[PDB]
């Protein structure tokens, strides 16, 4: 019934720091940690992500990690961070030099201990251990380092729970660093071997989102993670919230998986309206499965249109009702019949909870799964193709010792794992 | 002279919080227990203030905190509110093996002290669904542990069961597979309700285009008053359940009727309409009244079995009773030569207060039986073989310890099951 | 390409000295529904044949015949020798893979049914077992210090015993002071080394072949010290259920190799090495009937998991399709050097007898069913 949460790199530190800003004020939480919200459902289960301690107080289930210690103390030094408690700061005082074969190798390994403890500080103390929620990079070095080697004990330790992250596909498009293509790309070689589900948010989607579909001017990333955010909290609804039609974590990972390796999904969120557009459009249940289709809100860059589904999720919000619920689902299903695949009749997952967030009326969470979001894999595997042949700046990472072996077999880790879509896709 | 409920699974609940609110709504019972003048789902306390029969399983804290919270927590009893840790998250394999053995030593602990109160108990009834983990795994662990220590009572099935179009869940064909094949090797007898049929009740007999989930389940809820509730209260042809125990199944193995119930009226329809008990058995056997998506057209009807409500007497039925049989579009079977086994009592149906359905004078619940049924098993099975032929959604069961072996061994019998529908008009 | 697909063979319990007392005195003899043949490898069960209303599994019948008759290559009964199986399974390719084919055995089936006595076995009535007869394992090895020297060849004993203990791979010829009772430090210091790289190498030179770290050899001069190997089993994890209390945990990979040298009379040393990949694996075990419990159960589930992912290999191997998803159990890629490889291997198929267990060997007997068309190419080392 509690969920343990992680944090890593200069991003995912970063990301979740703007997803505990949106959970405190899903149930009207004091900036301090006191309560005082209204709604009693937000009372009521508020162990999963929650501590509550004595003088009516309440302590984020949450371990944040890093190796530059301004970026915490930056979340610290800004508001939302006396929310924690700050026994809870497990850092080092080195940079990783944004390297994955140093963060997952040597000055991580002066800190493993260190946070393995704040785990078990955490989760020995806690009434059932349900989820190990992650939020990191793979573009830099301790959001793809560190937290490989957490997976690597985590689940040594915890061999029967479940292991989900939400891991940063990096965006061809905008960046700013050169060896981009190794810290995802050894990140695989441990990411799927050993984590039940992750997913694959790319900025490369995201700028499109808010510039061009919400009507906004300047992509932040205290904005384009406020999208991810929300997708964050609609993972889980129902876990913590009352519903229908109630799924599981656990029960998302039964129906979402046919398969123990193709287990990588994408978000969705379906009231992108624009701010302007709130009084020109009229709000219904085929108004959240209309972007079920839509290229331009699924938040990777993909073409959902280029592959075919696999298996899709719809986790939904508000006062609904079922008979509207399941046939404007049922007509997705006869709208475009070769957008699936033929084994798997019903094609769809529901998820219904009974309360939405408040200010709206509706909402929802799109979790689809299909063949083109290999489109992803294909960028950075080529790029993976030009870095090594030259062996180009190789020599920050020979000095640290990590084998041709690993280049070699981490390299055909992925065309084992992108080609199996493409088996099933056409 | 008793009976008793079990309620299993996020469906099987939410069935019981509309049918125990009718069946406080049957005396008048507020949640005290405030009721004159009756003991079938029912214990009396010291100051008269009854409580239910019944059991609640579920594997999460989550539905029953609802039920233990909002309206008529009181009437509950937390000797009842058997609540859980985990879901086994849709799961047969744990449902059946692995969670499912942390709580049935509490809930059949629960039975020794309400079993043992019954002064010559009836039967009891079982709510699961098919598709939920809940209703299919531990199912599987408890109507066999029933029969170890109650072998000769009455294990009834109101199961909720899938659409061959609308579907909620991935492996909902790749559950009740596993479970139905020793559910028919254990339990007494079987009603299955398809949502698909009763969203055409919405349109067509509700006309409102917004239901609820209790208003999928009213529906259900108003059919069990009339076929169990009503069967202490004394009418003119009172039927109980062991007159449907070698009467309604004409085999040891064939148990499956199929529940209608004829007059659905939304309130503004209350006057283009002037209701008598030849119209209601005339909508007794409407193909788009089935609550199953069948026609019994294709198939045939090996028995049919009326039970009446209110204002009923049966020189007004015995016209419209050899009426069908005149005006027949059915195909009735060679073997039975004539059997229309009737029920006939005196109460009215109850209005949900803030309900659907209309005060009426007379109201027929009817059991029937059809070959068609076995087209909508296959259709499921048609559902059910493809995702073998890919091995997939595998890994959660045999991760869990079932057989690939299970799935040989369940639909095999299950398609020699659909084969054994096929057996009646055979030989002659 | 090749065509040298592969080998099916098949031995039944039966003649263990707890078995025969009850069964053949309870239900029928040594092959009671299933019809034991030895010439064209033919055998069939089946149950009783009832006019049922529900019509039971095994319903396929007529009068006076039998069905699901899934003849083999080879099929053996509880008569057969541990010899008799040598005879035809391992010793007429035990004198082909010295030239440098490879070979690879496991078996498959329901939980109990006596893989780690073929596998592992024990020894005979002696006082001073001389290698005596046992299973597969000291047999090949009587056969080493006798094929590797009366061929007078220049030869060497090597091989590696690895335990894989729920996704791991451990060691256990190692020096193993930490795993007993010795004497760590009060408190935990500084880890000054870096990482430590193990099993992760896969090379291009063929393909299906991986590399291993740490491969702790063995050289025995005969098999005065082979108790080594026992010493290795010995720390091979088990468990006692009530399905079998004496079918074991975990699963295991051995490996051999026998490097011999020869000049030939070309003018050449003959650099000859094969490969015998001595693999045993765990009982598929049904939990509801031997009553798994709570850490048992991670312990139990695995074991069919890895059995389902090697169920998920061969219907591809038959397929043949792309990307064949060897790449979930760390079994399968040490399986994908053969399973649709290159060399030999051969497949055991283990099963029940009871007429409770008809239906739970039907998995098994689909999968041998299908254990022909995997198609290879043969090759030795020079
Ligand atoms: C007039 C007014 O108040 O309008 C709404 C609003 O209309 C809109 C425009 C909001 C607004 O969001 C944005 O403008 C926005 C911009 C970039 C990226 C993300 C959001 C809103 O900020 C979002 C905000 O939504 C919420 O408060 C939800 O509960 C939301 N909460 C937060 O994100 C939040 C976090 C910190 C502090 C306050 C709110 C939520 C949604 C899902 C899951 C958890 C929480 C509200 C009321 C509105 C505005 C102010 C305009 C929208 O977003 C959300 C998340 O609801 C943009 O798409 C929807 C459409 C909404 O209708
Ligand atoms: N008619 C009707 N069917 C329902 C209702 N709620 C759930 N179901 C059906 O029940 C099936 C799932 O069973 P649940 O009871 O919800 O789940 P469960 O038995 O608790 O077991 P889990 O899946 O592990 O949660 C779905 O396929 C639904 O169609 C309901 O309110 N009315
Ligand atoms: N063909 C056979 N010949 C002789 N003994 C056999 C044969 N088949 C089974 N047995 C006996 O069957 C008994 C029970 O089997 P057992 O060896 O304990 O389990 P298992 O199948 O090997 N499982 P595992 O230990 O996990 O590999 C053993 O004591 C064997 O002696
Ligand atoms: N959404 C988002 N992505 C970021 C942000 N900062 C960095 N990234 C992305 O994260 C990757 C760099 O990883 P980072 O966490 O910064 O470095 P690390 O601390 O060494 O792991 C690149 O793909 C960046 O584009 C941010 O604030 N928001
Ligand atoms: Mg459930
Ligand atoms: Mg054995």
């Amino acid at each position: 019934r509690e969920i343990v949460h992680i944090q890593a790199g200069q991003c995912g530190n970063q990301i979740g720091a703007k997803f505990w800003e949106v959970i405190s004020d899903e149930h009207g939480i004091d900036p301090t940690g006191s309560y005082h919200g209204d709604s009693d459902l937000q009372l009521e289960r508020i162990n999963v992500y929650y501590n509550e301690a004595a003088g009516n107080k309440y302590v984020p289930r949450a371990i944040l990690v890093d190796l530059e210690p301004g970026t915490m103390d930056s979340v610290r030094s800004g508001p939302f961070g006396q929310i924690f408690r700050p026994d809870n700061f497990v850092f080092g005082q080195s940079g990783a030099g944004n390297n994955w074969a140093k963060g997952h190798y040597t000055e991580g390994a002066e800190l493993v201990d260190s946070v393995l403890d704040v785990v078990r500080k955490e989760s020995e103390s806690c009434d059932c251990l349900q989820g190990f929620q992650l939020t990191h990079s793979l573009g830099g070095g301790t959001g793809s380092g560190m937290g490989t080697l957490l997976i690597s004990k985590i689940r040594e330790e915890y061999p029967d729970r479940i292991m989900n992250t939400f891991s940063v596909v990096p965006s061809p498009k905008v960046s700013d660093t050169v060896v981009e293509p190794y810290n995802a790309t050894l990140s695989v070689h441990q990411l799927v071997e050993n984590t039940d589900e992750t997913y694959c948010i790319d900025n490369e989607a995201l700028y499109d989102i808010c510039f061009r579909t919400l009507k906004l001017t300047t992509p932040t990333y205290g904005d384009l993670n406020h999208l991810v955010s929300a997708t964050m909290s609609g993972v889980t609804t129902c876990l913590r919230f009352p519903g229908q039609l109630n799924a599981d974590l656990r029960k998302l990972a039964v129906n979402m998986v046919p398969f123990p390796r193709l287990h990588f999904f994408m978000p969705g969120f379906a009231p992108l309206t624009s701010r302007g557009s709130q009084q020109y459009r009229a709000l219904t249940v085929p108004e959240l499965t209309q972007q079920m289709f839509d290229a331009k809100n699924m938040m990777a860059a993909c073409d959902p249109r280029h592959g075919r589904y696999l298996t899709v999720a719809a986790v939904f919000r508000g006062r609904m009702s079922m008979k509207e619920v399941d046939e404007q689902m049922l007509n997705v299903q006869n709208k475009n019949s070769s957008y699936f695949v033929e084994w798997i009749p019903n094609n769809v997952k529901t998820a219904v909870c009974d309360i939405p967030p408040r200010g709206l009326k509706m909402s929802a969470t799109f979790i689809g799964n299909s063949t083109a979001i290999q489109e992803l894999f294909k960028r950075i595997s080529e790029q993976f193709t030009a870095m090594f042949r030259r062996k180009a700046f190789l020599h920050w990472y020979t000095g640290e010792g990590m084998d041709e072996m690993e280049f070699t077999e981490a390299e055909s880790n992925m065309n084992d794992l992108v080609s199996e879509y493409q088996q099933y896709q056409d | 002279r008793e009976c008793i409920s079990i309620h299993v699974g996020q469906a099987g609940v939410q069935i019981g919080n509309a049918c125990w609110e009718l069946y406080c709504l049957e005396h008048g019972i507020q949640p005290d227990g405030q009721m004159p003048s009756f003991n079938t789902f029912f214990s009396e306390t010291g100051a008269g203030k009854h409580v239910p029969r019944a059991v609640f399983v579920d594997l999460e804290p989550t539905v029953i905190d609802e039920v233990r919270t909002g309206t008529y927590r009181q009437l509950f009893h937390p000797e009842q509110l058997i609540t859980g840790k985990e879901d086994a998250a849709n799961n047969y394999a744990r449902g059946h093996y692995t969670i499912g053995k942390e709580i049935i030593d509490l809930v059949l602990d629960r039975i020794r002290k309400l079993a043992d109160q019954c002064t010559g108990l009836q039967g009891f009834s079982v709510f699961h669904s098919f598709g939920g983990g809940t209703g299919s795994g531990f199912t599987s662990l408890l109507m066999e542990r029933l029969s170890v220590d109650y072998g000769k009572k009455s294990k009834l099935e109101f199961s909720i069961y899938p659409a061959p179009q609308v579907s909620t869940a991935v492996v909902e064909p790749y559950n009740s597979i596993l479970t139905t094949h020793t559910t028919l090797e254990h339990s007494d007898c079987a009603f299955m309700v398809d949502n698909e049929a009763i969203y055409d009740i919405c349109r067509r007999n509700l006309d409102i285009e917004r239901p609820t989930y209790t208003n999928l389940n009213r529906l259900i809820g108003q059919i069990v008053s009339s076929i169990t509730a009503s069967l202490r209260f004394d009418g003119a042809l009172n039927v109980d359940l062991t007159e449907f125990q070698t009467n309604l199944v004409p085999y040891p193995r064939g148990h499956f009727p199929l529940a209608t119930y004829a007059p659905v009226i939304s309130a503004e329809k209350a006057y283009h309409e002037q209701l008598s008990v030849a119209e209601i058995t005339n909508a007794c056997f409407e193909p788009a009244n089935q609550m199953v998506k069948c026609d019994p057209r294709h198939g045939k009807y090996m028995a049919c079995c009326l039970l009446y409500r209110g204002d009923v007497v049966p020189k007004d039925v015995n016209a419209a009773i050899a009426t069908i049989k005149t005006k027949r579009t059915i195909q009735f079977v060679d073997w039975c030569p004539t059997g229309f086994k009737v029920g006939i009592n005196y109460e009215p149906p109850t209005v949900v207060p803030g309900g659907d359905l209309a005060k009426v004078q007379r109201a027929v619940c009817m059991l029937s039986n059809t070959t068609a049924i076995a087209e909508a098993w296959a259709r499921l099975d048609h559902k059910f073989d493809l995702m073998y032929a890919k091995r997939a959604f595998v890994h959660w069961y045999v991760g869990e310890g079932m057989e690939e072996g299970e799935f040989s061994e369940a639909r095999e019998d299950m398609a020699a099951l659909e084969k054994d529908y096929e057996e009646v008009g055979v030989d002659s | 390409m090749g065509e040298s697909n592969i080998q099916v063979v098949v031995r039944v319990r039966g003649q263990a000295p707890n078995e025969p007392k009850r069964t053949a005195p309870g239900i029928l003899t040594t092959s009671g529904p299933r019809c034991q043949q030895i010439d064209v490898a033919i055998e069939a069960p089946q149950v009783s044949s009832s006019s049922a209303i529900a019509s039971t599994s095994n319903l396929v019948q007529e009068s006076a015949t039998r069905q699901k008759s899934y003849h083999f290559d080879q099929v053996f009964g509880p008569e057969a020798d541990q010899g008799m199986v040598y005879q035809d399974v391992v010793g007429p390719i035990l004198e082909e893979v010295m030239s440098g084919y490879n070979c690879t055995i496991f078996a498959y089936g329901q939980t109990g049914t006596g893989k780690t006595h073929t596998m592992e076995g024990d020894l005979t009535s002696q006082m001073g077992t001389y290698s005596s007869e046992a299973g597969i394992i000291p047999r090949s090895l009587y056969r080493l210090f006798h094929t590797l020297e009366l061929s007078k060849e220049d030869y060497s004993v090597k091989a590696t015993f690895i335990e894989l203990y729920n996704e791991e791979l451990r060691d256990l010829l190692s020096i193993d002071s930490s795993t007993s009772s010795a004497e760590p430090s009060s408190s935990a210091t500084a880890t000054k080394e870096p990482q430590h790289a193990l099993r992760m190498y896969d090379d291009a030179r063929g393909k299906g072949v991986v590399i291993q770290g740490l491969e702790e050899v063995a050289l025995k001069d005969a098999a005065h010290g082979l108790s080594v190997l026992r010493r290795g089993s010995q720390k091979r994890q088990i468990a006692a259920t009530n399905c079998n209390e004496q079918s074991s945990r975990s699963h295991s990979v051995f490996t051999m190799t026998v490097f011999i040298k020869d000049k030939g009379s070309r003018g050449e040393d003959v650099l000859k090495i094969g490969k015998l990949n001595l693999v045993d694996l765990a009982g598929s075990e049904n939990i509801g009937r031997s009553g798994a419990e709570n850490k048992r159960a991670r312990e139990a589930g695995m074991i069919n998991q890895s059995l389902l992912t090697l169920g998920r290999v061969i219907n591809a191997l038959v397929e043949k399709n792309s990307h064949i998803p060897y790449r979930e159990s760390k079994l399968t890629r040490l399986l994908q050097e053969s399973l649709g490889g290159r060399t030999k291997t051969c497949i055991i198929a283990t099963v029940s007898q009871e007429r409770a267990n008809i239906e739970e060997t039907l998995s098994t007997l689909d999968y041998a069913l299908r254990a022909k068309s995997i198609k290879n190419r043969p090759e030795l080392n020079t």
